[PDB]
């Protein structure tokens, strides 16, 4: 299931200036552009080595695109100011967030679009793509006035026509980079305890894409109770890392099994310490 | 304000004494955006520290990448400072070699 | 392509 998304913010900062405001594009949840308004030189950028065969007329048209939806925010941030009825001397977050999946075949699936004020739920597109959802009676007055002015029908051409359009295209030029399936690459660390027992670590380092599962076995059996659990995290070259871990009795170390899933095994690894 | 960051402290390649490293902080599930990260060697603030992978979620809370080059000994010492709104005192999470 | 306003 893949998906093109972007995820849009801006900040305000009274007596600091305008603004800031920031775009982030992925594909498959890998990052690939990037604007950051407060940049030296603030212009769309490429991320990863793939989109960098686009020509010029394709970032200069995203810059353009970029530094417009910054005007509009700039507005947005305002006009809540005053249907909140806040003080104008703070500092307030906009959200964005808009994109598409698709399935195996190529045509939509979810069509995304909604918006976030200071954290919070403001407006978002139902799956209908006709509809807005809501949260209070200030995004009440946007989803009226969305409605007047047909918003729905802009936006769905937008989710359904390009974003799946071009969602397409980049799979198809970053296929080796985004399709890629680095295996993790696993072992079992040992840590004596001062209460006297045992920690058995179990790593996997070095692995794409991020979804993975970590399970201690004993005797056949899952252990997910006692076990311990890391997010997993970014190592930095665009490979992830995660441990797990257990405690146990001393002497019985060879009785327990951690088992690895990722779609780049074919197999489960197991291991023991 | 709301959201409090969580923190983990690691580095990129296995950590062995001498051989040149990457260490690497790394703060989630906050919100408001603005935060103060410090990565330090021995309380002393290192000056090249490098930000990435700035956004948000779906949760709508924002995380961020920060990193430094770094070469681990037996007697040095690591940690990230995360100073953010939703915590009344700054934060220091210690490398641990083994985490 | 990214969407606009």
């Amino acid at each position: 299931s893949h998906s093109l998304r972007y995820f849009v913010t801006a900040v305000s900062r009274p007596g600091f200036g305008e603004p800031r405001y920031m775009e982030v594009g992925y594909v498959d949840n890998t990052e690939f552009v990037r604007f950051d308004s407060d940049a030296e030189n603030p212009r769309y950028e490429p991320r990863a080595r793939w989109i960098e065969q686009e020509g010029p007329e394709y970032w200069e048209r995203e810059t353009r695109r970029a530094k417009g939806n910054e005007q509009c925010f700039r507005v947005d941030l305002r006009t809540a100011l005053r249907y909140y009825n806040q003080s104008a001397g703070g500092s307030h977050t906009l959200q964005w967030m808009a994109g598409c999946d698709v399935e195996s075949d190529g045509r939509l699936l979810r069509g995304y679009w909604q918006f976030a004020y200071d954290g919070c739920d403001y407006i978002a597109l139902n799956e209908d793509l006709k509809t807005w959802t809501a949260a209070d009676m200030a995004a009440q007055i946007t989803r009226r006035k969305w409605e007047q002015a047909g918003a729905a029908e802009r936006d769905r051409a937008y989710l359904e026509g390009e974003c799946v359009e071009w969602l397409r295209r980049y799979l198809k030029n970053g296929n080796a980079t985004l399709l890629r399936t680095d295996p993790p690459k696993a072992h079992v660390t040992h840590h004596r305890r001062p209460e006297g027992d045992v920690t058995l670590r179990c790593w996997a380092l070095g692995f794409y894409p991020a979804d993975i599962t970590l399970t201690w076995q004993l005797n056949g059996e899952e252990l997910t109770q006692e076990m311990e659990l890391v997010e997993t995290r970014p190592a930095g070259d665009g490979t992830f890392q995660k441990w797990a871990s257990v405690v146990v009795p001393l002497g019985k170390e060879q009785k327990y099994t951690c088992h690895v899933e990722h779609e780049g095994l074919p197999e489960p690894l197991t291991l023991r310490w | 304000i709301q959201k409090t960051p969580q923190i983990q402290v690691y580095s990129r390649h296995p950590p062995e004494n001498g051989k040149p490293n990457i260490l690497n902080c790394y703060v989630t599930q906050f919100h408001p955006p603005h935060i103060e990260i410090q990565m330090l060697k021995n309380g002393k603030k290192i000056p090249k520290v490098e930000m990435s992978d700035m956004s948000f979620s779906k949760d709508w809370s924002f995380y961020i990448l920060a990193h430094t080059e770094f070469t681990p000994t037996e007697t040095d010492t690591y940690a990230c400072r995360v100073k953010h709104a939703s915590m009344a005192e700054p934060k220091t999470v210690y490398w641990d070699r083994d985490m | 392509r990214g969407p606009g306003c």
